[PDB]
């Protein structure tokens, strides 16, 4: 019939191809869809939902419910950090297993601003000011509030509103970052410090907890879908 | 899937409006952008969420079954001349996890069959090119008991005849769920045990229903046996197409243990890291 | 540009805020320390539309007789509490005419208004995550997969408790065949910290006393069997442990009030009497 | 000639494919069709024809003509069922071998309302009232008329009209049911009871027979054509 | 094939119209719908009978013959160097039953040939790729007596030359019935015995006529014999196309016994179940 | 959208109610207890159209001479009767000028009006299924396939009876070569309960005394040999056994009256004298 | 389906061919280009730049 | 003509003169013997455009505070000199407020004006090639690949010298981990004579006393870390050796004056204190 020439790539199976195939059940009467609540079109919609960060991965806290709580107290003011995180949303252990991290571990490249939301879970009678800081990479990781205040930061006043959002802006040399611990595409450093201190009256718990959440911003995106390392099979 | 919004320049701010302060108790995620907390320049965004779409996320062929068959002889009791495989995505973890990101799904399917065969011994001669019959057996249809019984007439059962050495076989299936969507999870039973009847009766496995009953595939080698044994494996790759999903869930964090949500091992998925260690 | 042409019939073959009042029937709830109210997936409960009705026989809609708030048994929140769970409609199977319609019909459908109440002073600490999970499947306690029996999977209004650590049921002669929901695994092999992908509200004792979740009917079918299938699961976890003035031994009640909404039932027969624990 | 690339799926034979092939008898003068009575376009047209149900599959009645007759008598009123069927039109033995069941056994999925027609084959002088009930699944199968009357049902008066149709409506959680005995897609329970009783005068047979028929409604449909288990071959 | 009707809402009824009561004696099936006997809601139907069409029902390749041929040597009397197969769908049951759902049929046909070959012994060398000749022999045409006689010139007989390893061969045939439709059943004889002639003469098999005479297929291996024997099997798959059918019949309930409607075994197809057992 | 293009010439290569009176000729039938009348496949018998005429020679249409009711031998319905069958036109081969035209011509065509009559009192029970089967092939009684001889396959107006159970003819020397139609297998390896796919009527003794079936000429050819091929088969089965007042031994007659309709004959020759049993 | 004939040159790989291939990372969000100085469209642009000649290739 | 059609979604799948004055801030340079001035790639330095801004936080632009000429340490040109190299912004890390902004911010961007000054009499000989090399990677001195340490790779304003011949560092205990730039290989395995593909100017002592190169910010990113990455490399090679009146031992100074231009910094934090040599 029609003269044809078989190019290279013939008879190959590429799992990413997009080709028409014969139907094995022709004329099947497909059940129509109903309007089910909660439809999702993009994985970034899930990445945009705040999920609690397992911040406290110490030996006795990891793999319990205590790994999500960070304990503050009413001690005297100090410049040492409350918590320190590395901005590796996919490879950092404290971030890898959040929903954002879980989605990023199916992709190779990511880019966009993040939001960290901290919720104060002390009593109504507790007051304080915290400093949540993001340092772009390149310099030494801030070991005191004096270093941390030189980077991006927010001073959080704990009052009638017990939650504060810090947006980590997209500050990268490359247009995309890798989802692995990588020096050339390192993200930066999140840290928390006491601004003044936590003050409580008498007959109040002197130790309280903060909970951490992370999510993506509307400018976030990923690409180069890959296989995750968070699931494996034996034999 | 479409383009992201641009970044607008933001100067210094001094006002009573405080986007940073919120209340997560409401269950609502604060929709802040960088310009709300820091001074920003104008960036004309060119990145897109095209590869994050639900279609792209599932647009890969994922192995879901390795079916082993033999062509040795009817006498040999250790050789399985045909193999029946219940159709499911839970024999493998990777696609199972990607799917169980969502409670409900609705999609067409593409099945690709990669067949690889080999010799098992050398001093018995050689074999001619084999033809494999893959017969789809919907629930209720007769199931072959022998590799050459009447069931393989396939007068009604769809059947694929694959010649070894040809490109991997491929078929497409519409959405064939008896419900309006596929249920990745079913929080219930197929039977309700009734007061009075014996504990033997009415007992049903938790989470098991006929929503996930799709029949099986029966794979055989159509050729008669050569004087030497030949072992073949069919690998089934499932690609969802025209995917819709509903009710996102947190992904599986611990190893799967059976068809349900049971866990038994690897319950400590997170490593140890200092609170103030970067 | 590129050109696409379909060579087959079946399309499958083609290429790829604080003060609130809620009145339902003869029941009313007033709240002054509310953290707003969440509508799950932004969908309000509704009745089946003629374009989606599978059963043909006329449904029954008890309306106010069943669409009203029922209060469940109160639980106690302590420092050692790991969390609680309930299954809907299972938690309401013994609640007025709702349970009667549930057991007299083969098919039932309903959304819900879940109101969790936990009041504490201004000198208390603690946070509760209240999560509405569609198809809240829970892990069992035996090496046998999917082995949980119906009686334990449907505790009723008491619900169940989460566990700190997983325990395996080795009793071969008389297996418990009960759930073993681990709190940090959310009872389903998923980290609890990600449970916020589900519709939820946090009761922070310094901010709010209550949570309200409007759950639409969610299912792969327009209507199903309420005795076989639990559409929703309500999970309450202590995100921040309860604490008070260092006195210790403090415990505050948590009360759950659920109102079914837009109840529809089909397939009237003799009443169903499920086997009891 | 024209550069071409051979995609995967080349050189395969799919029994469901739809491809053009060379004609082995070109220019054949095909005999024209005549108008033959009884043309069928859809298998559901056959499924819509009433066919007698082998209701009485007892040891001495099965595989005889007695398996189609259900014997009523003029005994005193009782609430025990006359006959009990499970709504599994393809897998239920009493329904599997009806024409509806035979067609359904070539398909995997089915959906729609059914009609059961019962014909009274007693004498003209016999009178009675029966209750034909359909119970959607989930509850205990009705063991007495008191349970059965709570489900869908029809009270049939045996008079000048000796036939009664009960429509089993489509009441399913799933948009389709399977054609196998399956718990998640179970159909329900058909049952028959005496409403009052069968009354005859003297010099009349005190035992009569009813015949059962089943068919599909115009809203019935099937899909996912498969191979049936009702025919097999040896050697 | 087209969409089903919608379901209309039905309220309570109190009238002298009784759709439920009927009389099956008329031979007419009562065309009731759920709204006639029970109260119904409005359902916008989206299901269709597209896969129940007569075309879909028969739109599968069904194996109808397994023809065995050999390539060993002319001397070997135990090797069949060519095989003649009368064309029929009654050597297999599944397609036969699907077809005998109807008394008359009229359709084009698609024949697909899947050829599989193998060695029979090892210590005799190896073979080169084989070419198979499948010659259609219409009734009256000369039938080969040897694998290499003049008949295989195929000056007029259609012939297919298939190279082993190529995709399964395929041809299409128009409706080639001498009548206006194919007769699945023929309640008659080819001869009428006449009074006077001996009982030997005029005797014809019941139900056999020349309506179902379609000739045969002669299959051979065109290659000369290698020093080793090679056994090949051609599987013939028949797919009706452009199907029209008339006069539906109840499907075969008991095992087929020969080309006719005879039955001898398995006359008890139905199991035992209680009258009042659900 | 998808694109389809044919690359071949031959299209085969392309991808896929109670009171009634019936008057025919000089015969008339009156019925008062009729269950209406069925027209098989909704097609009334008709003459061959010029667009479908295979034979070229002028047909003969005896009209009233042959298109009239002939009454066959009456059979007796007892409690033990399994059913009866007749073959058309075979049952009318000795009926007036119809049989004469049938045997004088090589080709014949006719539809039929079949009227089954079975009257019983209001104190009788029983139902008869009367089925018109196109190509009513019946199973033989020997291990040899298709071995039934012409004489037995064409019994005439007496027809044959169905059997309760299958019996195998082992007489090798003098085989019976007769049919063995099993009642519950409908004589053709198909369940009798599905026989209602064929055109049919039920005579329920409490409702009607008679059945009427208008059979069009059905065949894969426009016209065929009536001596070789039986176009139709009339099968009568007791669906409900006959019963009466517990007296027992009751038996009521069943009479069959068949009128050929639109008779056409072609190929006049000397008369055919078939071999007799 | 459509009758086709496989010409010679089928199933070959020519390193100079120009054919479409399936994408292994579909829907990837490609990083947009920025205006980098010193873009080159033709190698002759580089050949047009003066470069010093090693004229004195003596041993030392 | 030929026809092209794309069968895929992703486009990747588709088929393929003498007197001059320069004033920056409070600094001014006057030249009278200039050989014009080169703008590298014809692109003048500029600020990041909103269409290309990766970081979202407001940048700081010190303008005149940092966009001004800083003079580096003078080197001496002798007959035996092989050449010198500097890295930008590394050569300016200790230069006024420019270095302060460089070390206080995570991201920095700047173009440059490089002014090389070398005055000699009319009785002197010699030519200097002054090359601006983007990503001026230099070869190390050990068998270990890419083993040069940060301290040596960033010498500062002193820069480094080219070498006549390659020497291998065999000290295993205390490796030098320094560069070994060979003059005729341009320090990167490429012939020095081809180095003129880079933006450049030649100071021929008979023609001009100075060279001026306007380097735009060149990088694969709009903005990067100045402490990690050196955007530019300034390489000076004697093309023609220095000679004078046969007196011998003559040496003339070469002075380097670099002004950063259009400085932008993002990511303010505590100051970076890099490890010193
Ligand atoms: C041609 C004969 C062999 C190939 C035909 C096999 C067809 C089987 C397709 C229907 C059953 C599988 C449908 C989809 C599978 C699971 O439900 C999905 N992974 C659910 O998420
Ligand atoms: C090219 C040579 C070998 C292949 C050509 C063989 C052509 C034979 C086709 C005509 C005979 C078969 C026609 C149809 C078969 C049966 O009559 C149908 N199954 C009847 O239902």
């Amino acid at each position: 019939g029609l003269p044809v020439l078989n190019t290279p790539g013939s008879n190959q199976y590429l799992t990413a191809d997009n080709y028409q195939s014969p139907c094995a059940i022709p004329e099947f009467d497909v059940t129509p869809p109903i309007d089910i609540p909660g439809e999702v079109r993009n994985m970034m919609e899930l990445a945009e939902i705040d999920t609690m960060i397992p911040l406290n991965l110490t030996n006795q806290r990891k793999n319990t419910m205590d790994m999500y709580r960070v304990e503050l107290n009413d001690a005297a003011h100090s410049d040492t950090p409350i918590l320190c995180l590395s901005l590796s949303p996919a490879s950092d252990p404290r971030l890898a297993h959040t929903m954002l991290g879980e989605i990023l571990n199916y992709y190779t490249h990511w880019a966009g601003s993040l939001k960290f939301t901290f919720l104060f879970c002390g009593s109504m009678m507790a007051t304080g000011k915290l400093l949540v800081s993001y340092a772009p990479p390149g310099a030494e990781a801030p070991k005191s509030r004096k270093e941390a205040m030189l980077g991006t930061h927010v001073i959080w006043d704990i009052g009638l509103q017990s939650s504060c959002t810090m947006v980590v802006p997209w500050i990268s040399n490359t247009t995309y970052r890798l989802t692995i611990n990588d020096s050339f595409t390192e993200g930066g450093y999140i840290s928390m410090f006491y601004q003044t201190r936590v003050v409580v009256p008498l007959s109040t718990p002197r130790k309280m907890d903060i909970l951490g959440f992370v999510s993506a911003c509307n400018d976030f995106s990923v690409r180069l879908l890959r296989d995750t390392t968070h699931i494996s099979q034996e034999a | 899937a479409n383009n992201l919004p641009d970044t607008q320049s933001s100067g210094p701010a001094h006002s009573k409006e405080t986007p940073a302060l919120t209340a997560v108790e409401t269950g609502a995620t604060n929709p802040l952008v960088p310009s709300d907390t820091v001074q920003t320049r104008h960036v004309i965004q060119k990145r897109t969420r095209s590869e994050s779409t639900v279609e792209s996320f599932f647009a890969r062929g994922a192995c879901v079954a390795i079916i082993e068959v033999d062509n040795d002889a009817p006498t040999k009791r250790a050789s399985k001349l045909f193999s029946i495989w219940k159709i499911t995505y839970k024999d493998t973890v990777q696609l199972r996890r990607k799917l169980e990101f969502f409670t409900y799904s609705r999609f067409d399917m593409e099945l690709t069959f990669v067949v690889t065969s080999n010799y098992t011994d050398a001093n018995n001669g050689h074999a001619l090119n084999q033809v494999y019959q893959i017969m789809y057996i919907p629930p209720g249809a007769p199931i072959p008991g022998k590799w050459n019984d009447y069931t393989w007439q396939t007068s009604s059962n769809p059947s694929l005849f694959y010649t070894y050495g040809a490109p991997p076989a491929r078929i497409s299936v519409p959405y064939v769920g008896i419900a309006n969507a596929y249920s990745h999870f079913y929080d219930g039973f197929a039977k309700v045990p009734l007061a009075g009847q014996a504990s033997t009766e009415g007992d049903s496995l938790y989470g098991a229903a006929s929503l996930n009953d799709f029949g099986s595939l029966a794979v055989r080698v159509v050729n008669d046996h050569n004087p030497t044994k030949l072992t073949s494996k069919i690998r089934v790759y499932m690609k969802p197409k025209h995917v819709r999903v509903w009710c996102p869930r947190p992904p599986r964090a611990v190893p799967y243990y059976g068809p349900g949500v049971d866990y038994k091992d690897g319950l400590a998925p997170l490593p140890e890291k200092g609170l103030t260690t970067y | 540009n590129y050109t696409t042409i379909n060579y087959y019939r079946d399309s499958a073959s083609n290429a790829a805020d604080r003060v609130m009042q809620l009145t339902l029937g003869n029941s009313t709830i007033t709240t002054q320390e509310a953290a707003n109210s969440v509508v799950a997936y932004g969908r309000w409960p509704e009745y089946i539309k003629d374009s989606e009705a599978n059963p043909v026989d006329q449904p029954t809609e008890p309306a106010v007789a069943a669409c009203r708030f029922y209060t469940l048994d109160t639980v106690t929140w302590r420092k050692e509490s790991r969390g609680w769970w309930w299954k809907l409609p299972d938690a309401l199977k013994d609640m007025g005419l709702f349970g009667q319609n549930m057991f007299y019909h083969y098919l039932g459908r309903a959304g819900y208004t879940v109101h969790v109440q936990c009041n504490a002073s201004k000198f208390h600490q603690g946070a509760l995550g209240v999560f509405a999970v569609p198809e809240m499947c829970l892990a069992g306690d035996s090496t046998t997969h999917m082995f949980t029996k119906y009686e334990n999977a449907n505790p009723g209004e008491k619900g169940g408790e989460f566990k700190g650590s997983f325990t395996l049921d080795t009793n071969a002669t008389n297996p418990a065949r009960n759930f073993c929901p681990v709190d940090y695994l959310f009872g389903s092999g998923v980290l609890a910290g990600n449970a916020f992908v589900y519709p939820h509200q946090i009761i922070n004792l310094r901010t709010n006393n209550c949570a309200t979740l409007v759950l639409p009917y969610v299912n792969s079918l327009s209507i199903d069997s309420m005795t076989k299938h639990n559409n929703w699961g309500i999970a309450i976890l202590p995100l921040a442990p309860l604490d008070f003035a260092t006195e210790s031994s403090t415990e505050i009640p948590i009360t759950l009030t659920i109102a079914p909404m837009c109840c529809e039932f089909n397939g009237l027969r003799n009443i169903t009497v499920p086997r009891t624990q």
